């Protein structure tokens, strides 16, 4: 039937986060304190457009403001936050518990060096808004015309004529 | 579709075929109903597991939960014919012809 | 979120990239058609994406999660 | 069986012999083969070889039906050169009433399966001309 | 004699599972979520005998969304091809397809 | 068949339509005779249970004619209903299509053929 | 001959069904079930069903523990026959590993059999997932949902349960 | 009641600790102040993503950061 | 049997039966059913007799297997459909399988083979509980899914219904194998007019269960289970020979009786379809049912049989029975002819 | 996978002990060895009769108490859901019902013996 539209894989070619788990796991909550704006204008538009062929802008932005944040880490505060995650990929689980002194001293450093303040429990959760610019799609699932409804009933209920009209029944 | 559901689905209908040849054992034939049964709960499940349907991931164990509300009813089933005739075969089960 | 839809549209440009060099002697065949009424994206199923690669890819990626202890 | 049936159909009646005989003979082993199968699963044969003999006479019986009934009518249409004439599907049906009575030893078993077989198949070939529907699809 | 007591007293009591496109714990969708939701709102209260006779494109559209046979199909017949191109001996895999490729992240 | 039109609102035995038609009068011969099968019913539990037929029980009597009575009116309210909503939606759908149900011409008998076929 | 693990368990668990099919005696019908059983689940754990699966074998073990304590109490002939101490046993066992491995050779040459529906011989894997569920099972969200959402299907489940204690209770008194 | 009671406490005592720990469990939580702390923890979990929304300019509560004052806070459960 | 237990069983057979009245589900469908099987099996061991323990396996192998055959049907429903809404199905072996669950069900033809032996081994009140109660759901479920069903399998289970009902009770003198093999027959009558007009099933549904327990109440009075203590009725009361006379009438098929109301409309709404043949048999096969129908009332009323000395002693005592609403459905079944457009309210 | 590796290597050092314990040492049989034990004396028939057992409803509300336990074990999940007053009110409700049915019991005399 249809033919799909797939992009080229030049579009496609873009630098990556070379990270781990546990770095992305010690960095989190000021990635998601001081990147909030391209983070959820990516969420927005990929929420609306359901679409990735058409959702690639946003998400080069995203990861370039991250590897933007994480530069702004290397070049302040290097071998706390090596500390930090080191510590924290010790643990199986990935447990923020077991890490107290670490986080302590990286978020203090942190703040005494470049101002970002750790966001407290649930504020990460809250629902925003976002400033954007692009129409909203009117045809976000690619549907077609709708099928017409049938005619409703109308008029008052007159009787019937000449009784239940069933063989000899008058009536 | 595929190639498991294609085993399930024979391994009901064999056991259909089990059930529906009697060979003079009622829970022989209970155990052939069971295995029914089984393989309609794991049709269901992997047809659910495939399909992501999550909510209906209830239908499954209850549908097994309601089977043995009556296969026990079928070993209930059994013991009153232990208590009139000696043993459960089936070819002794014909008093209801006159 | 990225990563991943990135990963997906290479992963399906590689295939059908691919399905071209293959697929040229046979008669009455379009490369890259799908087998929707839409042109709307869907999900695709693990078979579009890992069907022309290495079984121990297979092994590791679909049973992987599951077969992890 | 939704084939033999068609399969009986379409051939032009009257003209061809063997090809209708044989579909005659088909259909009537199926029903052979279908009454046998019930007949040993209510009634049960005291031995393998007397269920496959009862499965067998059936089988026979119902056939020879069949042939006899598509050849006689296929010699009468041809001799009177009548194809749409239910009289060679009567005197087919008599034929069969014949051969129940031959192979069932009787005699007013034979008559009375002349008249009612005879009947019936007048009231297949008038069904045919007229298009009358024994399941009538819902229109109202 | 469908006695529908569930519109009549006003109580919900198996309307939330009997679509997949329903409401679901947690807010997770299935697999064909969007193809439900086309299927329904195309085929919402024109009849069952109109909805087949008009709705049929999306109906198959989501069948195909459910059961992907054809695309099973069209795998096989790859596949097959596939397997007989390397049996005669005029195709060779690419280094992405046999492992080592150095994946996106 | 009425199914679609008990589709929005159920188990309703007599909806806001039903006001609008004119109810039966009491005087009406189907009244009369479900009172009468109510009649007959207490004449037979005379009967069956060994009792005078026609003067034991007048209690009895009277609540059969009157139940059958209440009964037999609010069902012949719902059969008239029911007969008006056919003819109502007969006629919608009757002013609705036009196209797929023509008018005809009656043509007069000085110019129709038709064969006469003598007895004799 | 890797990737077709759900293959080669629907095999086992078509084998086993094969096996009790037969009724021999219901403590070897009971063993080839359980058999099957346990591929079943396999099936079912290695389609991320751990609860569904652990479900459907340990009501298994009970329901079929039960059935062996019955076989043993009454339902009991002198001389049980294994497999093979009787001839229809062994005839029906021989036959339907027979056609077993017909669809089995039917599935493994030309990929595609029509048994009423059509069956393709790719393993089921291609049609599992590309996305992932986050920090939680769905299916664990069903059985949860089942306590708020499940309503109406919890009250009659227990009631039906209850009516069959009370059922059982009444069946079996004699006078 | 005391002298039945006692009855049941000197011939079984199991059935009568049982159908108190029932009863305590019956009509301890219609009784409890906690309740709706459970509620609201059970509620404030963050399962899914919190997705944001369009901007038509009409919006006094939500933010346009996650450190803006506007928006519901965590407090309750962190001083508790 | 317990009151308070009995009460309860009788509830629960109810409350599965309104189950499947009003859920749009397949899952509480079969949930609804169970809980009637569940209920409905201690009904008939009631007494406690070896006979009523064969009734009771006959019946419930036979209804689990339709239950089995019922649940495939909604799970291949599902795979091909992905819902559960009670509708037409979209897959003709799903048809199949719950149309050959919902005969198993029913007792049609050639599923038929449980139905008089299950009657026979149980009482009375059993069995009209049985006769009655258990031809609402499936019947309900038909009538939900009458869109899928397949026309030509339909009506050949509809005349094969009513054939072998005819021929069964030619043969039979026992009176609940005349009760089960006269269902039979009622059952393919009312099945062979669903795809048409359902409202005809619907109506003659209402007339069967309303004349068959009639029937069943007047067999309890008279405490009769054999045709010659039928006969030997007319000695004990004239009146129950009178209305077991106009109530086997009425059954026949004779106008102006109410049992010519149903059976004749189902022509009105068969001639409609250009089905004229069809009609015509199964008009023949109810003259057969009349036929046995006219073999027993001239064993019980039109011919006194020779009775016995100890009857004296029951001239002396009047019936102290229970007879729940006896003339109300006496009436109902004998003189609804000349009401009969109020089948119009069942639309 | 490696669970079932886990289980081939169990089931293979527990076959390899029986194998290792029959085919080892020297077996000399006479058919008084392989004789059924009954104390020193011949057996009384065939112990393929029918038991008389006692405990058949016991076995049976084991199995529906155990159907009880599968209605009941996906409770701790639920403690996570939102709406807590039905998720609560509904477990009471089933424990009761589970209570019920064993107080039935326990009035009707059925978890007595029988004879
Ligand atoms: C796991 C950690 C270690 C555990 C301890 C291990 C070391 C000690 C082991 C001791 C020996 C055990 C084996 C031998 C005994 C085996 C038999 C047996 O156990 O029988 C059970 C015995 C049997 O009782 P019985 O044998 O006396 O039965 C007689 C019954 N009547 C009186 C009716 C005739 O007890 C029970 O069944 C009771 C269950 C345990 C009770 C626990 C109560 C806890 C507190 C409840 C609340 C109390 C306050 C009041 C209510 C307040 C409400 C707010
Ligand atoms: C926890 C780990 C436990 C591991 C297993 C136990 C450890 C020891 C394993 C070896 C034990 C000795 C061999 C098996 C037992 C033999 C018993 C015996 O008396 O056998 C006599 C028999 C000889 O007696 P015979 O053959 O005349 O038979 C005696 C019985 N009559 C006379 C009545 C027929 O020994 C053998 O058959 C030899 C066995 C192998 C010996 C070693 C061969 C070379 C191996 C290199």
């Amino acid at each position: 039937p249809g033919i799909v539209e797939l992009p080229s894989l030049e579009d496609l070619k873009v630098q990556e986060v070379k990270v781990s788990s546990s770095v992305l796991k010690a960095a989190a909550h000021h990635y998601g304190a001081q990147c909030d704006k391209p983070n959820k204008e990516f969420m927005l538009c990929r929420w609306e457009e359901k679409d990735p062929r058409r959702c690639l802008e946003e998400g080069k932005l995203v990861n370039q403001c991250a590897l933007e944040f994480f530069r702004q880490i290397k070049r302040h505060c290097a071998e706390p936050f090596t500390e930090y995650w080191t510590c924290i990929d010790y643990s199986g689980l990935q447990l923020f518990r077991r890490c107290r002194k670490e986080q302590a001293q990286f978020d203090k450093c942190v703040l005494d060096k470049l101002g970002w303040v750790r966001p407290d429990l649930g504020e990460l959760s809250k629902v925003t808004k976002v400033k954007t610019d692009r129409p909203l799609p009117e045809n976000p699932y690619h549907s077609r015309a709708r099928p017409e409804p049938n005619p409703e009933v109308e008029g008052d209920l007159k009787p019937a004529r000449h009784g239940s009209r069933l063989f000899f029944w008058t009536m | 579709m595929s190639l498991v559901y294609m085993n399930i689905m024979m391994a009901f209908t064999v056991s259909l075929t089990g059930l529906l040849m009697y060979r003079s054992h009622l829970m022989s034939s209970l155990l052939c109903l069971e295995g029914m049964m089984l393989s309609l709960f794991i049709l269901a499940t992997l047809m659910i597991l495939n399909s992501h349907f999550t909510l209906a991931s209830m239908m499954p164990i209850i549908l097994l939960v309601f089977a043995a509300c009556e296969a026990a009813l079928g070993l209930s089933l059994l013991v009153m014919v232990s208590n009139t005739y000696g043993t459960d075969y089936v070819q002794n089960l014909n008093l209801l012809q006159c | 979120q990225a990563e991943k839809d990135r990963r997906v549209l290479q992963m399906l440009r590689e295939n059908l990239e691919e399905e071209a060099t293959i697929m040229k002697d046979v008669p009455g065949w379009k490369v890259g058609e799908s087998v929707f009424h839409t042109t709307r994206w869907v999900t695709p199923m693990m078979g579009e994406l890992y069907g022309l690669r290495t079984g121990e890819e297979i092994l590791s990626s679909t049973y992987g999660f599951i077969w992890y202890t | 069986a939704k084939t033999l049936l068609h399969q009986y159909w379409d051939i032009p009646e009257g003209t061809e012999c063997h090809r209708k005989t044989y579909a005659a003979t088909s259909i009537g082993g199926a029903s052979g083969l279908v009454v046998s199968a019930y007949s040993v699963a209510l009634k049960t044969p005291t031995s393998f070889l007397e269920g496959v003999a009862r499965t067998g006479r059936y089988t026979f019986t119902a056939a020879a039906i069949g042939a006899i009934f598509g050849l006689t009518s296929c010699i009468s249409a041809q001799v009177r050169e009548k194809p749409d004439d239910p009289l060679n599907y009567l005197i087919g049906g008599c034929a069969g009433g014949l051969t129940l009575g031959a192979r069932t030893r009787s005699y007013g078993i034979g008559a009375a399966a002349c008249a009612y077989m005879g009947l019936t198949a007048a009231l297949v070939k008038m069904g045919q001309l007229e298009g009358w529907k024994v399941f009538a699809e819902p229109k109202v | 004699p469908f006695f529908d007591v569930q519109k009549k007293l006003g109580v919900d009591l198996d309307h939330w599972m009997t679509i997949q496109s329903a409401e679901q714990p947690h807010r997770i969708p299935a697999r064909c979520h969007a193809f439900e939701k086309e299927w329904i709102e195309c085929a919402h209260g024109i009849g069952s005998i109109r909805a087949e006779k008009e709705c049929k494109i999306e109906f198959e559209d989501f069948r195909e969304c459910l059961l992907r046979q054809k695309t099973m199909k069209r795998l096989n017949a790859i596949k097959r091809q596939r397997d007989k191109l390397i049996k005669e001996g005029k195709y060779t895999p690419p280094p992405h397809h046999s492992g080592q490729e150095d994946l996106r992240p | 068949m009425m199914t679609g039109r008990q589709a929005r609102a159920p188990l309703q035995f007599l909806p806001d339509e039903a006001r609008s038609l004119p109810p039966p009068k009491l005087t009406d011969p189907r009244l009369a005779y479900i009172g009468f099968l109510g009649y007959c019913s207490g004449l037979i539990d005379n009967a069956i249970r060994r009792r005078p037929v026609l003067s034991a029980g007048l209690h009895r009597q009277f609540l059969y004619i009157t139940s059958f009575v209440f009964v037999g009116y609010y069902l012949l309210k719902r059969q008239d209903y029911m007969y008006a909503v056919r003819d109502h939606d007969m006629f919608s759908y009757i002013k609705s299509h036009p196209e797929d149900f023509p008018e005809k011409d009656k043509k007069t008998y000085r110019e129709v053929f038709e064969e006469f076929h003598p007895v004799r | 001959m890797m990737t077709y693990i759900v293959f080669i368990l629907s095999i086992i668990f078509v084998m086993g069904f094969v096996g009790f099919s037969s009724k021999p005696s219901p403590i070897y019908g009971g063993l080839g079930l359980i058999v099957s059983g346990g591929v079943g689940c396999g099936i079912v754990l290695n389609f991320g069903g751990s609860f569904l699966g652990l479900m459907v074998f340990l009501i298994y073990l009970g329901g079929m523990m039960v059935v062996f304590g019955y076989t043993t109490a009454m339902a009991t002939e002198q001389y049980p026959e294994v497999w093979v101490s009787n001839k229809v046993v062994l005839g029906t066992f021989i036959t339907g590993l027979l056609m077993e491995f017909l669809m089995v050779y039917y599935v493994l040459k030309d990929k595609e059999v029509e048994i009423v529906f059509k069956f393709n011989g790719m393993g089921d894997w291609v049609i599992y997932d590309t996305g992932d569920s986050g920090f939680f099972s769905e299916e664990a969200m069903g059985i949860a949902a089942l306590y708020s959402y499940g309503t109406w299907l919890v009250i009659v489940t227990g009631w039906s349960l209850l009516i069959g204690v009370v059922v059982i209770m009444e069946i079996t008194r004699g006078n | 009641v005391a002298a039945f009671l006692k009855n049941v406490w000197a011939k079984e005592p199991v059935l009568v600790a049982s159908f108190a720990i029932a009863g305590l469990a019956v009509i301890l939580p219609t009784l409890s102040p906690y309740t709706k702390y459970s509620l609201m923890i059970n509620r404030a979990t963050p399962y899914n993503y919190p997705v944001p929304l369009r901007d038509d300019g009409n919006m006094p509560d939500v933010p346009s950061h996650p450190q803006d004052p506007q928006g519901p806070s965590l407090e309750w459960l962190k001083r508790l | 049997m317990n009151p308070i237990i009995l009460i309860i069983i009788l509830m629960t057979v109810m409350l599965g039966t309104i189950i499947v009245m009003i859920s749009t589900h397949w899952l509480l469908i079969w949930i609804g059913f169970e809980m009637n099987m569940l209920a409905i099996i201690p009904i008939m061991m009631k007494k406690h007799n070896p006979r009523a323990t064969e009734a009771s396996t006959k019946y419930f192998l036979t209804q689990s297997t339709a239950s089995m055959l019922l649940m495939m049907a909604i799970i291949i429903n599902l795979m091909f459909s992905g819902q559960w809404t009670v509708m037409k199905l979209f897959n003709p072996m799903a048809s199949m399988l719950m149309t050959m669950a919902l005969a198993m069900k029913l007792g049609m033809a050639p599923f038929h083979f449980w139905v008089p032996e299950v009657t026979q081994g149980i009482p009375l009140s059993s069995g009209l509980i049985l006769l009655t109660w258990q031809k609402l759901a499936p019947m309900s479920v038909l009538y939900q899914i009458l869109p899928s069903i397949n026309l030509d399998l339909i009506l050949t289970l509809s005349i094969l219904s009513i054939t072998i009902g005819g021929w069964g009770g030619l043969n039979q003198t026992q009176l609940r194998k005349i009760m089960a093999y006269s269902s039979i027959a009622h059952m393919g009558w009312m099945t062979a007019v669903l795809l048409y007009n359902p409202t005809m099933t619907l109506l003659n549904l209402i007339i069967y269960i309303i004349m068959t327990s009639t029937m069943f109440t007047l067999f309890m009075a008279n405490s009769t289970t054999t045709t010659l203590s039928l006969s030997h009725t007319w000695n004990k009361a004239p009146i129950m020979t009178i209305l077991v006379l106009i109530t086997l009438l009425s059954m026949g098929g004779l106008p102006p009786l109410s049992g010519f109301m149903p059976k004749w409309m189902i022509i009105q709404e068969m001639t409609k379809n250009d089905s004229i043949i069809l009609p015509t048999l199964m008009a023949i096969t109810a003259l057969l049912n009349l036929y046995f129908y006219m073999r027993l009332t001239y064993s019980t009323a039109l011919t006194m049989f020779p009775s016995t000395n100890n009857m004296k002693m029951k001239w002396q005592f009047p019936t102290t029975k229970r007879m729940t609403l006896l003339p109300t459905m006496t009436v109902l079944s004998t003189m609804l002819l000349p009401l009969t457009p109020i089948l119009s309210i069942l639309e | 996978m490696n669970l079932m590796i886990t289980l081939l290597t169990n089931f293979t050092l527990a076959t390899l002990l029986v194998t290792i314990a029959f085919w080892l040492p020297q077996l000399n049989v006479y058919s008084e060895k392989t004789s059924p034990y009954e104390c020193g004396f011949d057996p009384m028939g065939s112990a393929r009769l029918p038991f008389s057992m006692k405990f058949f409803l016991v076995a049976i509300t084991f199995l529906l108490f155990d159907l009880e336990i599968a209605l009941l074990l996906p409770l701790p999940w639920a403690s996570q859901t939102t709406n807590l007053n039905t998720m609560l009110t509904m477990a009471l409700l089933l424990i009761f019902l589970l209570a019920v049915s064993l107080a039935y019991e326990w009035t009707q005399k059925g978890l007595e013996w029988t004879e």
